[PDB]
């Protein structure tokens, strides 16, 4: 009988929505991190609701059956799974107290069950992660083999310390290491560059470097960040090149690898990045956009009085009218709002006061208006009117009532989205955010939220059992688990590729094992899986006599000969090139100087005769109605106007040594003439209207924030640094700027220093944001933002510590959604021109456009005919052994074996290991060459007619003549370098894997496809870059050195300024680079130093320039990785359709 | 950044002259502390006269009266991390015609570390009545004029070629 | 308090030698003029504490009248041990054996108690 009223109670919503509110009270209290006293009797009740639901549901389902049906659907092995641990938690436990309260998180996962729909969106990403799984095995295949090669190539590289030359008390290398410890005592005998925990790294090499006079470079102590950042092992290797391939700091390991074991590994980074960390990461994108847009489609498919001022309001509002009066009011509100500033005078105080409440009263008074001419019911009836109602009330509460009072006038700016188009599809997508796919962010709160708490009840203990292992002062660092909002924090940290400096700590602090198992598991399931369903979902919606005319025709042939045009080809390249040796070794090889002022002459001659003859050749009309030639036009006036100058003397005058600096734009001839280019520049030429739509949609958007930020922060990062340590005062003493002051004229040698990057108008805001929405540099916003205080008060740690959700709002609109919303548009803006150009792809020429054809050509359906057996039949049982499977798997272990053999290797081995390990590879060798020569014994005729074959023969002769060589260089010659560097020819016995892993081979052909226009996109980046260096070159050579700019790298020379560049094109330490450049105006700076060597003066730059280029720089770059990002997801679909 | 840049090997007489020497350190934020001294010997002589030594900040020169009171120092300002040792002739004479070597007495500072390093330029300078042009500008200069007067002949030639080619092909109808 | 953990009861027979066994675990790692050990015997609960073996620096055994020369130090305090080892154990050695460990930059004090039974 009850067993009804148990099925009755069961199924019911009020019963579902009590145990929903249950199990959210239950996340409430697992946020408390030290939980009262009076707390256990209600952990009791929320064990004893969870058990009451439990037995009420097996009342209704098994009856002494066994609870078949109730553990049938596996969703209740969860409830179960809490049940019994809750009860034997409560009851006797063993000491493992918060390995085991920990275990109660799943009361936040009944959450999936408990609230409709989310069961569905969680089998979908369970059913992406299904597919995900060959893009993985490819991940860890290619991060595995650049970590064996970042092995050989650095195995202890990032030991070599600069150790001193003098030592007293007859001590020696080993008698100081085996007795020193103590930091101190390991800067008393290294380098230990001022300030960082890890002694500086040196070279043997002449450009790598460079040790101070006294030191010499010896590989001795433990590798830099606590000993985590090392190729050392293949499992530290692994991590590293992880950490590549996700982007996370990897700028720091590039600046540590080069300063370690040379510049010129900045070709190994080169590859590394724009091979492993855009291909993986822009694959993975593109099989998680595949699963996810194929399910979705296969789901789819007085009253006279009264009633005369209504009459006479409701004509006077003239609808078509005033509409536009009052838009034009909200954009003059906005713009009015905007200059708002910390350095500002009383009387633009008071006229922006008087300004705002002019037009909120303009505001009221239509707005009361309309309502009680259109009644009242009917007005609230729109969602637009009663937005209005809304914002007019949140401004009339600033009638005589902190800036979160009136920094909630800002979204007046969505009123323009009913005239908006753009701002409509805009808001289309942030409310179906809310909406459609309200489970989908759902779902990543619900996993944000247990990963908070998890790592806090795991790691918050050690963080405060002793922080004095990853901190000196002994207190919690920045990013610690120690809390539920800062585990919160850390958890939206590594959403955000930012999981490495994070996890060195909480390693130190407890336990490598159970920091990597968190850690990855965030990062997996976060990057790999949720935030890239979003970008996903997001493409998916945007988815859906007469002498002179023989005289012009002889000109018109010489022009347009091919010969002319390669020559002109040529000499393009050699002026360009002349480009490179003008740095601050220029007053050395005076006499390549020389040569290169007067080829300069001539240069400027041959293209104005090239002009010349285009004019003549074509005339003016067809000339000037070509942009190309628009373009060489001006740069050859430019060249013509500096030589006359300089021929004609008189010319070190302002303006034009100014324009002698635009010679760095002599590049530019170089994309009429190279159609790899061109065609890249016409597609972008072709996309940039819509990206001006969407980018001033995003504008406006930023601005909101900007302005918000602006009110928030404005003047309050201004600190008292201590000049020589740089460490923000105790705020205990100087709490403000009147005794930062006083600190000032008793002691030399403090700063009252504001960040140089902050919100202290709405252009510093613009560029606060552009950097905490490319998280390289918003570290430094952030950690001022949560100290602030006031406008002139010392910060104190954390004041604020809440302004992180201003933040973290910022980041999952402004740059989460927007950035998303740009992919969106330009990939739709894109696949519209791939279809408007008869359905071809617009990134390759017609040359390359046919190769690539003939490329996709060997993705045959056919299988070739497999080879004639030998009639001789001692060879035809070596060919059927050969051929059979057992052979090929036999050969596929004993690459993987290979494999493992090389990964045992590390640093430090013994001598009778690193034997063993040198026989086992000539053992290895002399059976692989023993399998290929009897197959080759077999099939004599045939074998060498396919690429597999040809490349197992290329891998097994270049393993022996590497072993050999090494043999020969044992024998006679003394390289390590190159000793490594030709040890590297084993590698490709492992690249062999391939051969047999079909689901990786597939996805290595779609990058082969798809490096045709990944080389039109490089000879771009590359022209890009090489522009953008010689400007560096020119301007930003002499700035003082801070940051991203040292001795190692800086605009000092092309290489440095190339390596530079690269580390910016995926915009890694962009904030480094520019920090530099952005100060002038001393203390600052020196505006009028000798620099020894050079007749240059000051070493600072001009912050309009360097915001300029490092802006312009890194939103290019962004563009071609969107082209790049097009290419991949392009030919990945080509692949796995056809 | 500092750049060790060679000394010119040429001066003229009765002119103003000012000799390089620029050794700077591996490192620049190191501390260092630098001092110079000058040596010098005279055409066809066998010794190495000491003539000026500039210590901390002050140029004291020496009682050679073959540079005396027309030499005055040419090299960093108020640093007392010299880095830039460039010696400055004023009123060159035909006695400046010798091996000067630039003595770099760097010894640096560390923690509870002071290395004491030392490095030498030797800079030979011949003095001359007239600035012979060096002979790289000359033939630079030359090279120039020929590879524009060559490219503009070839220009021309192609271009008279084609003409009456073209000429012949009109006349063809 | 310190995660000191040593034998509450430590039953030896008289002529046998006695190693006294405790584990000391702190964060951090162990610096010489920053850890100390100390080491004391009562003959019962309520009596005198007498220090035997000290760290400072460096091991200091006081040699104390009643143990002879019997004391020595059995433990490497880098790895948390801090040992000590009574030779020869007679029937007056019964009582309590006390080990305080204070380790910068740990404040706190680890407190090691030990009740040694001489057989027959
Ligand atoms: C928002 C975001 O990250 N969506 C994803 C998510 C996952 C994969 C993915 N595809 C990627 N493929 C290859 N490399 C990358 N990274 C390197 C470049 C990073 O961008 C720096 C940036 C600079 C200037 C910008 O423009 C400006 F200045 F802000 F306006 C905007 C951004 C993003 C990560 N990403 C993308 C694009
Ligand atoms: C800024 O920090 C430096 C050290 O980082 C302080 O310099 C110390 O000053 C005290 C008192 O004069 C000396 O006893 C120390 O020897 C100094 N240390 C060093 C490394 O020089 C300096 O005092 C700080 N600034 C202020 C205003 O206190
Ligand atoms: C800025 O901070 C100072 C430091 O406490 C405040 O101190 C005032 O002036 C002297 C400091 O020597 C104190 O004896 C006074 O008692 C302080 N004034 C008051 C009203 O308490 C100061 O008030 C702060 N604000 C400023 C200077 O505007
Ligand atoms: C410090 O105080 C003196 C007089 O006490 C004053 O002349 C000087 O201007 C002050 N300096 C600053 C930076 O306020
Ligand atoms: C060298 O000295 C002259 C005057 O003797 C001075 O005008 C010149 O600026 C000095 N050179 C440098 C580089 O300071
Ligand atoms: C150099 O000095 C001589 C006299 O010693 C004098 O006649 C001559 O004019 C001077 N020339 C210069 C350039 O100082
Ligand atoms: C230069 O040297 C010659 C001898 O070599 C000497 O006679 C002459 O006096 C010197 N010049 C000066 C200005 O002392
Ligand atoms: C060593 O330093 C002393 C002064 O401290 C100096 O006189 C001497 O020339 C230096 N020696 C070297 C070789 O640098």
């Amino acid at each position: 009988p009850l067993r009804r009223i148990s099925i009755k109670i069961l199924v019911h919503s009020l019963f579902s929505m009590l145990i929903m509110c249950t199990i959210l009270t239950n996340c409430i209290f697992m946020t408390m991190n030290n939980p009262p006293d009076w707390t256990k009797n209600v952990e009791y009740t929320f064990t004893g609701i969870y058990t009451f639901e439990s037995l009420v549901k097996i009342l209704a389902r098994g009856f002494c059956v066994g609870e078949f049906t109730f553990l049938r659907d596996p969703w209740n092995w969860l409830d179960f799974v809490v049940i019994v641990f809750a009860y034997l938690t409560e009851f006797v436990n063993l000491g493992n107290v918060s390995a085991l309260r920990t275990f109660r998180v799943l009361r936040a996962l009944k959450t999936i069950s408990v609230i409709p729909g989310l069961k569905t969106i969680v089998g979908a990403l369970i059913q992406s992660v299904k597919k995900l799984s060959d893009v993985m095995i490819l991940t860890v295949f290619c991060l595995s083999v650049f970590a064996l090669i970042g092995l050989q190539l650095f195995m202890g590289n990032l030991k070599h310390k600069c150790f001193r030359n003098s030592l007293e008390n007859n001590e020696t290398l080993e008698s100081i290491m085996n007795t020193l410890e103590s930091e101190e005592d390991f800067r008393k005998y290294f380098y230990y560059l001022e300030g960082s925990k890890d002694a500086l790294l040196c070279g043997f090499s002449t450009d790598s470097g460079q040790c101070p006079e006294g030191y010499t470079c010896v590989k001795i102590g433990r590798n830099p960040d606590y000993g985590y950042t090392s190729f050392d092992t293949f499992s530290w290797a692994f991590l590293a090149l992880f950490r590549l391939m996700t982007q996370d700091y990897w700028e720091n390991l590039y600046q540590q690898t080069l300063r370690a074991a040379g510049k010129t590994y900045m070709i190994f980074f080169v590859v590394v990045i724009f091979l492993g960390s855009f291909y993986l990461i822009n694959l993975i994108l593109a099989v998680v956009a595949m699963a996810y847009e194929e399910q979705n489609q296969a789901n789819i498919e007085c009253s006279p009085y009264w009633i005369k001022f209504k009459k006479c309001i409701y004509f006077i509002v003239m609808d078509p009218f005033v509409d536009l009066a009052i838009t034009i009011c909200i954009v003059l509100n906005t713009l009015f709002m905007a200059m708002e500033h910390h350095p500002m005078t009383e009387e633009f105080k008071n006229v922006l006061a008087i300004g705002n409440l002019v037009f909120t009263g303009i505001f009221a008074a239509e707005m009361v208006l309309k309502l009680i001419a259109m009644d009242p019911y009917e007005y609230f009836q729109v969602g637009w009117n009663i937005f209005d109602s809304l914002i007019v009330t949140l401004s009339l509460v600033e009638l005589f009532l902190l800036s979160v009072l009136r920094s909630f006038r800002l979204l007046r700016v969505f009123k323009l989205a009913k005239s908006w188009p753009t701002l409509n599809m805009l808001i289309k997508i942030i409310g179906n955010s809310v909406g459609a796919l309200g489970n989908l962010t759902l779902v990543l709160a619900i996993i944000v939220f247990i990963f908070a708490v998890v790592g806090m009840q795991l790691f918050g203990k050690s963080y405060k059992e002793c922080v004095c292992k990853i901190n000196d002062d002994c207190t919690l660092p920045r990013w610690h688990m120690n809390d539920f909002f800062h585990s919160f924090l850390i958890v939206f940290r590594v959403l955000c590729g930012e999981w490495i400096e994070t996890m060195w700590d909480c390693m130190e602090v407890a336990g490598q094992a159970m920091c990597l198992i968190v850690y990855m598991m965030v990062m997996v399931i976060g990057n790999l899986v949720v935030l890239n369903l979003f970008l996903a979902l997001l493409l998916s919606s945007f988815s859906s006599g007469k002498i002179w005319w023989n005289i012009r025709k002889t000109c018109y042939k010489i022009v347009e000969h091919s010969w002319f045009e390669s020559f002109i080809v040529l000499m393009i390249l050699l002026s360009s090139g002349a480009l490179a040796f003008e740095d601050i070794y220029i007053e050395r090889k005076k006499t390549i100087k020389i040569i290169l002022e007067y080829a300069d002459k001539i240069f400027t001659y041959i293209f104005i005769l090239e002009m010349l003859l285009k004019w003549i050749a074509y005339g003016y009309k067809t000339y000037f109605t070509n942009a190309w030639c628009w373009l060489d036009f001006l740069i050859v006036d430019v060249s013509l106007v500096t030589l006359v100058a300089n021929t004609l003397g008189y010319s070190d005058l302002g303006p034009i040594k100014s324009l002698r600096t635009l010679r760095a734009l002599r590049p530019l001839r170089a994309l009429s003439r190279f159609e790899g280019m061109r065609v890249v520049v016409n597609a972008l030429i072709g996309a940039i209207p819509s990206i001006m739509n969407v980018l001033l949609v995003c504008l406006i958007f930023w601005l909101i924030f900007s302005i918000m930020g602006v009110n928030l922060f404005a003047g309050k990062f201004y600190e008292c640094i201590n000049t020589t340590d740089g460490s923000r005062f105790p705020a205990s003493q100087v709490p403000n700027r009147s005794e930062c002051f006083a600190l000032m004229n008793v002691s030399q040698n403090v700063r009252w220093k504001n960040l140089k990057v902050n919100f202290d108008n709405v252009g510093l805001g613009y560029l606060s944001l552009l950097q905490v929405a490319t998280f390289k540099g918003w570290t430094i916003i952030m950690y001022a933002a949560v100290d602030s205080v006031n406008v002139d008060k010392q910060p104190k740690y954390e004041y604020s510590l809440y302004m992180y959700i201003y933040f973290v709002v910022f980041i999952i609109f402004g740059s989460f959604f927007t950035l998303n919303l740009f992919i969106g548009v330009i990939i739709d803006n894109f696949n519209q021109q791939k279809k408007k150009l008869g359905g071809q792809d617009i990134f390759m020429t017609e040359e390359q456009k046919k190769y690539y054809n003939a490329m996709k050509k060997l993705g045959s359906k056919k299988p070739q005919k497999p080879i004639p057996r030998p009639g001789n039949k001692i060879q035809g049982c070596i060919f059927d052994l050969v051929t059979n499977q057992a052979f090929d798997i036999s050969i596929m272990v004993l690459i993987c074996l290979n494999m493992v053999t090389m990964m045992v290797e590390k640093e430090g081995q013994s001598q009778h290991m690193t034997e063993v390990l040198y026989w086992i590879n000539v053992v290895f060798i002399i059976l692989f060459t023993g399998e290929c020569v009897l197959k080759l014994i077999s099939l004599r005729h045939y074998y060498f007619t396919v690429g597999w074959n040809i490349f197992d023969f290329v891998v097994v002769i270049i393993s022996i003549v590497g072993m050999f060589l090494a043999d020969l260089i044992e024998t006679y010659f003394v390289s390590p370098t190159l000793f490594r560097v030709i040890r590297l020819a084993r590698i490709g016995r492992i690249l062999r894997l391939v051969k047999g892993a079909k689901g990786i081979r597939t996805l290595l052909f779609a990058l082969m496809m798809s490096l045709p226009a990944l080389f039109n996109i490089g000879l771009l980046l590359f022209l890009v870059m090489f522009i953008y260096a010689i400007f560096g070159m020119s301007n930003f050579a002499y700035v003082k050195k801070e940051d991203g700019i040292n001795d190692m790298f800086n605009f000092e020379t092309f290489g440095n300024s190339m390596i530079c560049l690269f580390q910016i094109t995926t915009s890694a330490g962009w904030d480094g680079l520019l920090a530099p450049i952005l100060n002038s105006k001393p203390p600052d700076c020196d505006p009028k130093k000798v620099h020894p060597g050079s007749s240059v003066e000051g070493d600072c730059g001009n912050p309009s320039v360097g915001i300029f280029y490092f802006v312009s720089y890194i939103i290019i770059s962004f563009l071609v990785v969107v082209n790049m990002y097009i290419a991949v997801i392009l030919e990945n679909f080509s692949v796995a359709t056809e | 950044g500092c750049v060790e840049v060679d000394s010119e090997t040429e001066a003229v007489y009765g002119m103003t002259f000012k000799i390089l020497c620029i050794s700077c350190k591996r490192r620049s934020e190191t501390n260092a502390e630098t001092f110079t001294e000058w040596t010098f010997r005279q055409k066809g002589t066998e010794e190495f006269v000491k003539i000026l030594r500039y210590e901390n900040e002050v140029l004291q020169l020496e009682e050679d009266e073959r540079f005396e009171g027309r030499v005055v120092w040419n090299g960093s300002r108020g640093t007392k991390d010299l880095q830039d040792l460039s010696i400055f002739i004023t009123n060159v004479t035909y006695n400046h015609s010798g091996d000067y070597e630039c003595h770099v007495y760097r010894l640096l500072f560390f923690e509870n570390y002071e290395h004491n390093t030392s490095v030498v330029k030797k800079i030979h300078i011949e003095v001359v009545d007239k600035a012979n042009r060096d002979m790289a500008s000359i033939v630079s200069e030359i090279m120039m004029y020929v590879l524009i007067v060559v490219l503009t002949i070839w220009l021309v030639a192609e271009m008279i070629y084609c003409y009456k080619k073209i000429a012949a092909a009109t006349e063809t109808a | 308090s310190m995660e000191v953990t040593v034998p509450a009861t430590l039953n030896v027979l008289n002529g046998s030698d006695a190693r006294l066994p405790c584990t000391f675990n702190s964060c951090y790692t162990v610096n010489h003029k920053q850890f100390s050990l100390n080491w004391t015997y009562q003959e019962c609960n309520n009596c005198s504490e007498e220090m035997f073996l000290q760290f400072r620096m460096k091991i200091i055994n006081l040699k104390l009248e009643r143990f002879q020369d019997r004391v020595e130090f059995s433990g490497n305090p880098s790895k948390y041990d801090v040992s000590v080892m009574l030779r020869n154990v007679q029937p007056e050695d019964e009582g309590i054996y006390n080990c305080y460990i204070m380790n910068p930059p740990d404040r706190h004090r680890g407190h090691g108690k030990i009740h040694l039974q001489v057989l027959m």
